[PDB]
């Protein structure tokens, strides 16, 4: 980043006095390991079933799916804070509740992340969604100098988003010969950035995201596969694994917005 | 957690390559739109003065 | 279905530790006889008349409508629970009355139904409709993964809702000069579903249904037929018959709103 | 009376302030279950009101 201005008037044929210049900011994240097993008797798959031919084939499909369900939700479902692996404690994802704390806003009582990713801040006291917040985090990224143009949030807020918003307006007219009733807000306009809501089953409550996407990667360090395990009996067993990280580029260009409730 | 006795680990082992991007990411904004909205003008003197009526 | 996803960290090459898989659930629907029978004099058959030639077919084409209604209300005539039959006891099937208990909602000291469809709960006191029911029904069959895109319900409620429902907005504006008086309100949208709403003239008062028509199937154990009694005397009598079940694939595709009044 | 007050599931009844002209009739009448036109006749019985095909 560069510095702040100040007066800057020097003295007409001093002699050359040197000014100390900026220096980069280092961000590191650690990595996290995934994975699903599965075990299944052999006289379950000789049996004739209504629906499935092979019950490993069907169990394995649903595993998959769970297991990229779970990536996710490690990547956006609730706080977490990076922590060193060991021969005996797991290695922990650092997510985005424990870098963004500049733009964002928090509750009453509550404290803001350190930025480095070793904590997530404690929480605070719910309060009502109001634009205040949307212009104020907007601002905030003008600033800074940031690009987003993404916001992300759960469920609830973007139904209450949809059905009382009424941005610098008081009436909402309808007019009576239309015959179609919509409830939609999908665009938000200021001064400063324009964005688009999108809402997310997998989110976290009570909390909204505005953000660039182009700031984020999901980096691999071994690329999601699976194997199968000795056997031991009359069953078989199935393994997949993942390992990977989450890098975001600069905290500047995003906001948090937590503890935030809809429809009181 | 078991991280069998005698297998060889990322702990133990050395010699692990550092990864470090070859990008820096820098968004700091520098306009100034009061310098690009004003004219310019060429001084000749330490004192520059004009009149107005 | 699926499950909720969780932490997931795991250890670094730890022994693969087995967790349990998911499982299916079964649901069944039993079968129900519906009959009509009519007999005509010998007389009758013979006389002239004004605007008929025979009076049996001009019975009986009647009887086959009043058969096709009749089928009708008991699809969505009236609350109806599964009975197994006997030789003393009428079997009797279950309809959608006692299927949907998840995106519904119902009056205060309401009950639920089971799901099974042995039972279809007890019904509460009546409530003004107003949108944030339709929200919400729209925004839980998003949840679930549902994909319903029709509205049914009966006269009252269809003329009701056409008349103040005003979704989201807060005043409704005509042309004082304008000489056309208009009162339709057919398609609801929201950022969760979109439906068209039409009324039913055989519905069941107080209730509103939204639904998805590729998901419920009308199984027929015998296709309607009919026969010939046996002749007693200087009469003709005659029968017809129908056996069918109704299947509902999965109840969290669908909403079922009860204990709603257009007035007060 | 049906053009003085009428206001079909509307709650306003907006006017240009602008407009020079007001009109003051309702012909046709809509709704979920039929279209209406509505005529007066000089020889209809007192307070009667038929609709009919």
């Amino acid at each position: 980043e560069l510095r702040q201005p100040g007066k800057n008037t020097r003295v007409e044929g001093e002699d050359a006095t040197i000014k100390a210049g900026s220096f980069t900011t280092m961000l590191n994240n650690f990595c996290q390991i995934s994975d699903e097993t599965l075990q299944v008797t052999g006289t379950a798959d000789k049996v004739k079933k209504a629906g499935r031919k092979n019950e490993l084939a069907y169990q394995l499909a649903k595993k998959s799916k769970e297991l990229k369900l779970d990536m996710e939700y490690a990547m956006v479902g609730a706080p977490q804070a990076k922590i060193q692996r060991n021969t005996t404690t797991p290695g922990q994802m650092a997510n985005i509740f424990a870098y963004y704390k500049t733009n964002g806003s928090v509750g009453a009582n509550g404290t803001l992340p350190t930025g480095d990713g070793s904590d997530t801040g404690t929480a605070g006291d719910l309060r009502l969604l109001t634009e205040d917040m949307l212009l104020n985090a907007s601002e905030a990224i003008w600033r800074n100098g940031g690009q987003a143009n993404s916001i992300q949030t759960s469920s609830s807020i973007k139904k209450a988003i949809s059905k009382n918003m009424k941005g610098r307006a008081t009436e909402i007219t309808l007019d009576a010969s239309d015959n179609r009733i919509a409830q939609t807000v999908d665009v938000y306009e200021s001064d400063f950035g324009k964005y688009t809501i999108r809402a997310n089953r997998w989110f976290h409550e009570n909390t909204m995201f505005i953000f660039d996407p182009k700031m984020h990667a999901l980096c691999y360090l071994r690329p999601f596969f699976q194997h199968e395990l000795a056997k031991t009996g009359d069953s078989e067993k199935r393994q997949l694994l993942v390992e990977y990280t989450l890098r975001v580029n600069n905290e500047k260009s995003g906001a948090l917005i937590r503890d935030v409730v809809a429809q009181v | 957690m078991a991280t069998p006795t005698n297998a060889v680990s990322t702990v133990e082992i050395n010699g692990k390559r550092e990864d470090l991007i070859d990008i820096i990411y820098n968004i700091a904004p520098y306009d100034t739109p009061f310098m690009t909205a004003i004219g310019k003008g060429v001084a000749t003197a330490i004192t520059h003065e004009w009149q107005t009526d």
